[PDB]
Formats: structure tokens, C-alpha cells, sequence
């Protein structure tokens, strides 16, 4: 019966102030039977409740967040809102609004879809890529491991070819971590013939279109394990 | 303040019964609701723990309560039951909402596989650039749910860590990665460092040293 949808800015500059809005239909914001809630979820982590507000006036808060959160309702538009202040990289998350059914101790029975909020500068930054060299350890006999580290870039996405697409057998390119600083890192690996490590050439081709850079990176074995 | 404790991962064969636990200091005396959430969706409540009348849930879902461990029991479990389940309570200490950390329920549909781990130390290049990253690659594993601890001064490190969540790969198992962000001298100090991947009560460990 109750439906919710969030409106937000996508990207928010550090230190500044996040402001979301939620639109409801199928119930009035003014019901004594409901509270109205904000719930966030950082990517691949858990659900964190932010706060809940009643028309009546009562407002409940997440204790580690009370300091910086503000919540407001508007009966005329049948909407409600959130403001999160002095916003940091650790605030990047999907933010949900939900109806907060006041009974049985409180549950959220109707949810908006998400809205992702990344807090980061709007700036654009290509990546430094370094070689992940193959080791005596990076071998389980015949199969060796080696790759490229694609560190500190923004924003998504990044594309990683090997040699030049000329090698695609045994290449898993991992998803990227956003890491508290505002930046992304990813790695791409490739398994190879260890017997011919010292005769071949393995080159990462890293493309980050949002910066028009495109890095080639040759990954030679560990020089001190050279085989001559 | 008040905490709810959930296992990070749980795997059942189809048709078998899944038990998901939620630990809180006498959780038994409070309403305990459960939420299902599938990838890229919002949570749906799957246990309405109504006060003073029967529960609400789809067939074969049932929330049970005992002292200090609520339980979400899914019987004759089905593939489409694969999800993260969250328990939620009200800590009226307090006056706030509390969720557990969530549990990936995996409905076993292919043979179990331990993780193939691979740790990479900082590159000499990156070191010369006044940085240092450790890189733990985890691959060829099912179900897709690992937890990763870094340390090895044997002391738990955390604080430098970021870890991806598992993802389907080419050969239909799962892959994941963790990073321990250092500075060259931090790397220099300790004799060792280890990435230790827990996977279904198992543990594959790897270690590196500034040799």
C-alpha cells in the first residue's frame, strides 16, 4: 500500500552537507500510525538506520549520527527529507527511505529503492598502475601468478586488457574497492606458463576513459629470481 | 550500545532447513523482525513479529525466540530464498533501531570449493613512489562468502583494510580481493604481514616479508 521514492544528488563534496528527499503515496505523512525513516547501506556492507520522524514531533536518532543528521516532513507535498552534515568518504552509501510502522515495537514495512550517494570531489583522476610480479610462491608448478595493481583513480569505470586482448585465457579482473580517501583501486591477474616466464612479455593495458589516459605496464618476474 | 550478532554466512542444501541466528542480550523479550534482501534491491520484511497475535511470513519462514538468540528458520529451502537476511529490534534504552550485520544464505547448487589465495607484497615501483599496498587475491571458491583478517605481527591490524564482496567468475565460482594500505616505512617495520581468508569454518593463510 505505501510506496516511497528518494531523490538525491549522486555526488557530494567532502565536508559539505547531504540532502535527500522522499516522496510517499498510499499513506499520509501525518498518520499517527507511522514514523518516517532513513536507512543507509554502504556497498557490500550492512544496513545502518539513520533516524525516524513522526508528524507529532518525536524524532529518534542513530546515536553515533544524531550530531550530524536532520530530518523534516512536509504534509503539503506528503514528503520528508534528510540532511547529513560534514559529510566524509565514510558516508558513501545507498540511502533508503522507508515507512516506519509504529506498532509491534517498530519495523520498516515499505521501502524505497536505493539511491547511491558517493561523497568525493567531482574531480577526475587516472590511475597509477604497478606490476604484481610473479614469485617462486606465485607458482603452483607450471601455473604462475602475476598481475597489475590499479591504484587510486576516480571515477569508475576501468578496463583492463592483457598484452592487447591477445591474452584472455586465465584472466580475472576484480571489482574495485572504494577506499576511505575517495579513490578506487582494482587488480587484474593472469596465470601463465612458468617455464617461459623469462622469455615472454606480459603487459597490462589499463584504460580509464574518464581521464583519457591509457597505461601499458610490463610485468617482468622478480629480477632476483631471474633464471638466465 | 546494544548489539545484534549474526553469522556472516550460512549454506544449506536445497530442501534442507536453514537456521539463521540473531544474538542480543535477552533478545527474547522484544519484537524481532527479519528482512530478506537480494542483490541490488531493497529489503522486504519476511518476519513481522506482531505483538499479541500470530506472525506474518511466507510459507516455511518462521521466527523463533529463546533467551538471547532469535532464530529465522526457513524449511524446505529453495534457490530463490538465497539472500542476505537481517534481524531488527528496538533498543528502548536507548530509543533507537538495531540491525544485525546480515547473513548471506547460500542455497548449495554446486560443489563446495575452498579459496585459492594469493598474496602480493608492495612492488618496488610503488615503494619508490612513497607508497605500499598489500594485495590479497581470493578465487575459485563456492559458496561466495569469505571474511578476511589481516595482521601478521599476529596482532590484528584492521584500519588499513578494504575488501570486495564476492563475484561470479568465468568458471561459475566466486572471486574476491582485499587490500591493506600502508606507507613504505610501515611496510618496512614489521617483519611479516598475513592475509587470512576464512571460508565456511576453514582458513587459508598467506604471509609476506620485506625480503
Amino acid at each position: 500500500q505505501v510506496q516511497l521514492q528518494e531523490s538525491g544528488p549522486g555526488l557530494v563534496k567532502p565536508s559539505e552537507t547531504l540532502s535527500l528527499t522522499c516522496t510517499v503515496s498510499g499513506g499520509s505523512i501525518s498518520s499517527s500510525d507511522y514514523y518516517w525513516g532513513w536507512i543507509r547501506q554502504p556497498p557490500g556492507k550492512g544496513l545502518e538506520w539513520i533516524g525516524s520522524m513522526s508528524y507529532s514531533g518525536r524524532t529518534y536518532y542513530n546515536p553515533s549520527l544524531k550530531s550530524r543528521v536532520t530530518i523534516s516532513v512536509d504534509t503539503s507535498k506528503n514528503q520528508f527529507s534528510l540532511k547529513l552534515s560534514s559529510v566524509t568518504a565514510a558516508d558513501t552509501a545507498v540511502y533508503f527511505c522507508a515507512s516506519h510502522w509504529r506498532y509491534s515495537g517498530g519495523l520498516f514495512d515499505y521501502w524505497g529503492q536505493g539511491t547511491l550517494v558517493t561523497v568525493s570531489s567531482a574531480s577526475t583522476k587516472g590511475p597509477s598502475v604497478f606490476p604484481l610480479a610473479p614469485s617462486s610462491k606465485s607458482t603452483s608448478g607450471g601455473t604462475a601468478a602475476l598481475g597489475c595493481l590499479v591504484k587510486d583513480y576516480f571515477p569508475e569505470p576501468v578496463t583492463v586488457s592483457w598484452n592487447s586482448g591477445a591474452l584472455t585465457s586465465g584472466v580475472h579482473t576484480f571489482p574495485a574497492v572504494l577506499q576511505s580517501s575517495g579513490l578506487y583501486s582494482l587488480s587484474s591477474v593472469v596465470t601463465v606458463p612458468s617455464s617461459s616466464l623469462g622469455t615472454q612479455t606480459y603487459i597490462c593495458n589499463v584504460n580509464h576513459k574518464p581521464s583519457n589516459t591509457k597505461v601499458d605496464k610490463r610485468v617482468e618476474p622478480k629480477s632476483c629470481d631471474k633464471t638466465h | 550500545s546494544y548489539e545484534l550478532t549474526q553469522p556472516p554466512s550460512v549454506s544449506v542444501a536445497p530442501g534442507k532447513t536453514a537456521r539463521i541466528t540473531c544474538g542480543g542480550n535477552n533478545i527474547g523479550s522484544k519484537n524481532v523482525h527479519w528482512y530478506q534482501q537480494k542483490a541490488g534491491q531493497a529489503p522486504v520484511v519476511v518476519v513481522y513479529d506482531y505483538t499479541d497475535r500470530p506472525s506474518g511470513s511466507p510459507e516455511r519462514f518462521s521466527g523463533s525466540k529463546s533467551g538471547s538468540t532469535a532464530t529465522l528458520t526457513i524449511s524446505r529451502v529453495e534457490a530463490g530464498d538465497e539472500a542476505d537476511y537481517y534481524c531488527q529490534v528496538w533498543d528502548s534504552s536507548g530509543d533507537h533501531v538495531v540491525f544485525g550485520g546480515g547473513t548471506k544464505l547460500t542455497v548449495l547448487g554446486q560443489p563446495k570449493a575452498a579459496p585459492s589465495v594469493t598474496l602480493f607484497p608492495p612492488s618496488s615501483e610503488e615503494l619508490q613512489a612513497n607508497k605500499a599496498t598489500l594485495v590479497c587475491l581470493i578465487s575459485d571458491f563456492y559458496p561466495g562468502a569469505v571474511t578476511v583478517a589481516w595482521k601478521a605481527d599476529s596482532s590484528p591490524v584492521k584500519a588499513g583494510v578494504e575488501t570486495t564482496t564476492p563475484s561470479k567468475q568465468s568458471n561459475n565460482k566466486y572471486a574476491a580481493s582485499s587490500y591493506l594500505s600502508l606507507t613504505p616505512e610501515q611496510w618496512k617495520s614489521h617483519r611479516s604481514y598475513s592475509c587470512q581468508v576464512t571460508h565456511e569454518g576453514s582458513t587459508v593463510e598467506k604471509t609476506v616479508a620485506p625480503t
